[PDB]
This record gives C-alpha cells, sequence and structure tokens, in this order.
C-alpha cells in the first residue's frame, strides 16, 4: 500500500492534518512495517494523542501486535503518555496484554516511573500479581528502578 | 541468540525507543555497541530510557562476546 506506507509516515512524524487527508482518501488504518508497528503503534510511543485519536475513529485495532507480543497501550504507558493511555483504555485495550518477556502495561509504567498511569492501569483491572518471565510483579521492578511513588502505591497490593 | 536492537530494546522494555533506531538505518547491537549517552541523546530517545540503553550497551561489552 502506498496510502498505508504515507500513513505510517505521517503517524511517525506526528502530521495530524496529513493523517486526516490520507484516512479520507482510503490509506490503510492498520498498515504494517517491516516490524509490525501500525499506525497506532507509531502514534502511541511517539506521543500523538490527536493521532491515535483520528486512528480509532477510523478503524484502528486498539489491540495490534507487532512481531514482538507489543500492542499500543504497553508502549504508550513506557513513555508516560497518560492521555494516549486512557484513550486506548476506552476504546477497549487489554490492560493485562503480554509482551514476548511477559510484561504487562503495569509492569512498563512501574519500571519507567509513572505513577497517574500505573494509578489509571489499577482502575482499569491491571493484575499486581502479573509476573514477567523473569518472575518478577510491576511491585518488583518499581523497586528495582527506584520509582518510589509506586512502590508505596503496589506495596501489598 | 538474537542480535536485533528489536529483542535487545524487547528485552530492556524499551520496545516504545525502537523507532528512533530503525530512522537511522540501525537494526543490530553491533552497530550501537560503542554508543555513548551523547549519541543515544542525539536519537531523542527519552531522556527516562537512556541510561537502561546505555546499561544494556555496557552488558553487552562486559561479555567480551
Amino acid at each position: 500500500s502506498d496510502l498505508g506506507k504515507k500513513l505510517l509516515e505521517a503517524a511517525r512524524a506526528g502530521q495530524d492534518d496529513e493523517v486526516r487527508i490520507l484516512m479520507a482518501n482510503g490509506a490503510d488504518v492498520n498498515a504494517q512495517d517491516q516490524y509490525g508497528w501500525t499506525p497506532l503503534h507509531l502514534a502511541a510511543a511517539r506521543g500523538h494523542l490527536e493521532i491515535v485519536e483520528v486512528l480509532l475513529k477510523t478503524g484502528a485495532d486498539v489491540n495490534a501486535v507487532d512481531k514482538h507480543g507489543n500492542t499500543p497501550l504497553p508502549l504508550a504507558a513506557s513513555v508516560g503518555h497518560l492521555e494516549i493511555v486512557e484513550v486506548l483504555l476506552k476504546a477497549g485495550a487489554d490492560v493485562n496484554a503480554q509482551d514476548q518477556f511477559g510484561r504487562t502495561p503495569l509492569h512498563l509504567a512501574a519500571m519507567w516511573g509513572h505513577l497517574e498511569i500505573v494509578e489509571v492501569l489499577l482502575k482499569h483491572g491491571a493484575d499486581v500479581n502479573a509476573q514477567d518471565k523473569f518472575g518478577k510483579t510491576a511491585f518488583d521492578i518499581s523497586i528495582d528502578n527506584g520509582n518510589e511513588d509506586i512502590v508505596e502505591v503496589l506495596q501489598k497490593a | 541468540t538474537d542480535c536485533s536492537i528489536v529483542s535487545f530494546l524487547a528485552r530492556l522494555g524499551c520496545s516504545s525507543c525502537l523507532d528512533y533506531f530503525t530512522t537511522q538505518g540501525l537494526t543490530t547491537i553491533y552497530q550501537i555497541e560503542h554508543y555513548s549517552m551523547d549519541d543515544l541523546a542525539s536519537l531523542k530517545i527519552p531522556e527516562q530510557f537512556r541510561h537502561a540503553i546505555w546499561k544494556g550497551i555496557l552488558d553487552h561489552r562486559q561479555l567480551h562476546e
């Protein structure tokens, strides 16, 4: 897809008006790059909220997975894009999706020290006892990385 | 064992950083094995991930493969 390649670039570059015009002209909303990223993956990772919104409104797959088991929600949760996390959850993102290392969105919010995202994920049913492939919970990872605000909210949850 | 940047970032919990390597033609750990904190900053890796990625690169150097 040429428009699909254009849409992935526009989503990468954060050009909302360009994404809207490509979607109006029939661009494949679920186009993939070589790593299995969709425009929604790119917008979630690079913090393009209005593009996430437009893509979801034009039929983007909120639970699309790349070639290493990543959905868009854990990418937004990792970087700390709280608004994107909430929009993805409201569109039906799997709150306890696990990547190839068994990390959930809660693991990655705890890893990179995003307190308000951890709190939002808990409200949406994030699993505090979920273990990754190293046997670790979000709580264990929050200790390992010194994210003290998160240690206090996850302690004996 | 997988020497891809995509696997390396997955193991580190930094998959959200992948596209900052891809846009510069970086695909293997051997291409970035000599990168400083400064080189990573120049990729526009969000600051929160730089130390982890750099320690991953260090851990790779420390293997003396």
